[PDB]
DNA sequence: GTATAATGTG
C-alpha cells in the first residue's frame, strides 16, 4: 500500500547530477537529435553511417532517460506545496513529470545555467494548469479561474490588513471589480453538495432521495394535454373542413411548419392579405358556442 | 483487475493462480517483475548447448 | 496557534507586530460551526415555560 | 532475455490466466485431493472448488481482468441545481473524473513516451483508481473529499 | 411480456461491455458552466446517453 | 511562452 511510498522508493534511485554532468548529458542529447534529423534527413544512406546513427540514437534515449530521472525529484519537491487543493499529491506529482518532459526538449547547455532554473518555470506552469483544468467538477475558463483565485487572493489580504473579514464594498474598491461579477465569482467557487450526505437524520436518508423530478407532471401531461387536444381535434373539425386545413397548415398541428400568410395562401391560391380575415374569423368563431364552453379553460 | 477478486477473502485470484496474498498485492501494484512464461522446450533442446 | 507559527517561521522578522501575525478566522469559524452544527447545540423547545 | 520472458503489473496477470489452463490444473489438483495430507487437504479442497468452479462454466477467467469499464446512465447519478444555483451532483462523478483523467493522461505518457518508472507510477495510479471506484474501503484509505 | 422463467448472473467480458454500450466516454467534462448544457464526449454527453 | 535558483508527503 501507499503508493505514495513506493513511488518515493522509486524516485530516489538516481542520485543528482552536478554542473559539468549536466552539461554532457545535454550535450550528447543534443548529438542524439542531430542524428535522428540526419537519419531521415539525407538523401543518400550510409552503411556504416547507419550503424552509428542508431547506436546514437540508443544513447540519445539513455541520455534522456537518465536527466528525467535524475532530475524527477524536483517535480515532487514543487509538488508538495501545492497539495491540500482539489487534487491529490500523485496527480500533481504526475503532472509536474509531464511538465519536466516539457521542458527537458528546450533545455541548453551554452547559457550554463543549472537544469532546475528552466525546469522548475514549466513544472509551476503544467501543475497549475493541470489543476486549473482537472479539478472541480464543472470546468470553468482558465481566465475565469485566475479571476476567482485573485477575488480569494484579495479577500485574504483586505483580512489580514484590517484584522476582520472584509466587506463586500470593500472588496469591490479594493479588487475594482464591481459587486455583479464578484457576486458571480463567488457563485463559480463553491464545490457542489454531494447528494449521498444524509440529510436531516431523517433515517440518515441521502439528499438526492428529497429531490422531486421537477418536470413531467403525471396528471398534466396524463388528461389535461390530451383532453384538450381531443377537444380541439374536435371543436375545430366542427369548423369548415377547410379553415380545418388551414388551421393545421398555419401553426403545423400535423405537420408542423407554420404556413406564413403569403405561403398558406399561394398553397390554397388565395392572397396575402385573405389570410388575417381567415384567422379573424377563426377566432371569432372559436370565441362562441359550445367550442367556448369547452375551451374556457386551459388558458 | 476487479477490486472484489483479488482483496475478497477467499480471493478468488489467489486460489485459482496459486499465489499467495501479498504477492498478488504485490505484483498488481507494480512492485515485482514476474516471469510469465519461458521457452522451456528450447532450453531442454539446448540444454547441452 | 500552528497557521501563526507557520507565518512566524517565515514571515520578515524586522517589521513584525502581532497585529499582522494573529489569524483570527480559524477561531470564529469554529465558534460558529459550534452554535450551528454541534448536536449539544439545539433549538430550545417553547411549547410552555 | 531470449528465453523467458516477464513483466510486472495487471498485464502480466492477464498474460498468466491466460496461459494457465484450467482444466489440467483441476486434474492435478484432483489427482492431489485423492490423496491423504489432511493439513494441505483443506487448502487443496478450496483451491479445487474454486478450480472446477471455474472449469464447469464454460467460460473462461479473463473476465477478472477489465479492459473497458462501463458507466451507468446520468440519471442514475443526476447533476441537479438546488435553489440558489448550488449545484448538487453524486460522487460517482468524481471517480469517473478521476478514472477519465488518471486514462487519458496514461495516453499522453505512452504516445509522448517516457522512462518506464513514469508510465508504471500512472498504470499504479490508473489500477487504484478503478478500485476505488467499484469499492472505497475494501483496500487501502478511502477517499474523502468533504 | 412478463414471462421471466430464470435470472441468471455471469462475468462480463470486455466484448460484452462493447457490445452493450452505445458510446465511448472520452473526455471528463460533465457540464457547460455557462450555457448549462452536456459537453461533447463527457459524462452527460447527449450523443452517448 | 519564461533560464539567479530551487532538486523525495503527510
Amino acid at each position: 500500500a501507499d503508493l505514495v511510498r513506493v513511488y518515493l522508493n522509486g524516485i530516489g534511485k538516481t542520485a543528482l547530477l552536478n554542473a559539468a554532468g549536466e552539461v554532457e548529458l545535454a550535450k550528447r542529447i543534443e548529438a542524439g537529435l542531430y542524428a535522428e534529423h540526419l537519419l531521415e534527413t539525407r538523401k543518400r544512406l550510409g552503411e556504416n553511417r547507419k550503424r552509428d546513427l542508431a547506436a546514437v540514437v540508443r544513447d540519445g534515449e539513455a541520455a534522456r532517460r537518465h536527466l528525467l530521472e535524475a532530475n524527477l525529484r524536483l517535480v515532487v519537491s514543487l509538488a508538495k506545496r501545492y497539495t491540500g487543493r482539489g487534487m491529490p499529491l500523485l496527480d500533481l506529482i504526475q503532472e509536474g513529470n509531464l511538465g519536466l518532459i516539457r521542458a527537458m526538449e528546450k533545455f541548453d547547455y551554452t547559457k550554463g545555467f543549472k537544469f532546475s532554473t528552466y525546469a522548475t518555470w514549466w513544472i509551476r506552469q503544467a501543475i497549475t494548469r493541470g489543476m486549473a483544468d482537472q479539478s472541480r467538477t464543472i470546468r470553468l475558463p482558465v481566465h475565469l479561474v485566475e479571476q476567482v483565485n485573485k477575488l480569494a487572493r484579495i479577500k485574504r489580504e483586505m483580512h489580514q490588513h484590517l484584522g476582520r473579514e472584509a466587506t463586500d464594498e470593500e472588496l469591490a474598491a479594493e479588487s475594482g471589480i464591481p459587486i455583479d461579477k464578484i457576486n458571480d465569482l463567488l457563485e463559480h467557487s463553491r464545490d457542489p453538495v454531494s447528494l449521498d450526505m444524509p440529510v436531516g437524520s431523517e433515517e440518515e436518508a441521502p439528499l438526492g432521495d428529497f429531490i422531486e423530478d421537477a418536470e413531467a407532471m403525471s396528471a398534466e401531461n396524463a388528461v389535461i394535454a390530451e383532453l384538450l387536444h381531443t377537444d380541439i381535434r374536435s371543436v375545430l373539425a366542427t369548423l369548415d373542413e377547410r379553415e380545418h386545413q388551414v388551421i393545421r397548415l398555419r401553426f403545423g398541428l400535423d405537420d408542423g411548419q407554420p404556413r406564413t400568410l403569403d405561403q398558406i395562401g399561394k398553397l390554397f391560391g388565395l392572397s396575402r392579405e385573405r389570410v388575417r380575415q381567415i384567422e379573424r374569423d377563426v377566432m371569432s368563431k372559436l370565441r362562441h358556442g359550445e367550442r367556448a364552453d369547452r375551451l374556457r379553460s386551459y388558458a | 483487475t476487479h477490486i472484489w477478486y483479488f482483496k475478497g477473502v477467499p480471493s478468488r485470484l489467489g486460489y485459482l493462480l496459486d499465489l499467495a496474498p501479498k504477492d498478488l498485492e504485490k505484483i498488481i501494484y507494480f512492485a515485482a517483475y514476474v516471469i510469465t512464461s519461458v521457452d522451456e522446450e528450447m532450453r531442454h533442446n539446448e540444454l547441452s548447448t | 496557534e500552528r497557521v501563526v507559527r507557520e507565518r512566524m517561521t517565515t514571515q520578515d522578522v524586522e517589521a513584525i507586530t502581532p497585529q499582522t501575525l494573529i489569524n483570527i478566522r480559524p477561531v470564529v469559524a469554529a465558534i460558529k460551526e459550534f452554535f450551528g452544527t454541534s448536536q449539544l447545540s439545539q433549538f430550545m423547545d417553547q411549547n410552555n415555560p | 532475455g531470449e528465453y523467458f520472458t516477464g513483466a510486472m503489473g495487471a498485464e502480466s496477470i492477464q498474460k498468466l490466466i491466460e496461459n494457465f489452463d484450467i482444466d489440467a490444473e483441476a486434474e492435478s489438483l484432483r489427482d492431489v485431493i485423492r490423496n491423504g495430507k489432511g493439513q494441505k487437504k483443506l487448502r487443496a479442497l478450496k483451491r479445487l472448488k474454486v478450480v472446477a468452479a471455474f472449469q464447469q462454466s464454460g467460460n473462461s477467467p479473463m473476465g477478472m481482468v477489465l479492459d473497458a469499464v462501463p458507466v451507468i446512465p446520468p440519471e442514475l447519478r443526476p447533476m441537479v441545481q438546488l435553489d440558489g444555483g448550488r449545484f448538487a451532483t453524486s460522487d460517482l462523478n468524481d471517480l469517473y473524473r478521476r478514472v477519465i483523467n488518471r486514462n487519458n493522461r496514461l495516453k499522453r505518457l505512452i504516445d509522448l513516451g517516457a522512462p518506464e518508472i513514469i508510465v508504471n507510477n500512472e498504470k499504479r495510479m490508473l489500477q487504484e483508481s478503478v478500485d476505488a471506484l467499484f469499492d472505497n474501503g475494501r483496500r487501502g484509505r478511502p477517499v474523502t473529499g468533504p | 411480456v412478463n414471462f421471466f422463467d430464470e435470472l441468471r448472473i455471469g462475468l462480463a467480458t470486455a466484448e460484452d461491455i462493447r457490445q452493450w454500450s452505445y458510446g465511448e466516454v472520452k473526455k471528463p467534462e460533465t457540464i457547460n458552466y455557462r450555457t448549462l448544457k452536456p459537453e461533447k464526449d463527457g459524462l452527460f454527453c447527449e450523443k452517448i446517453f
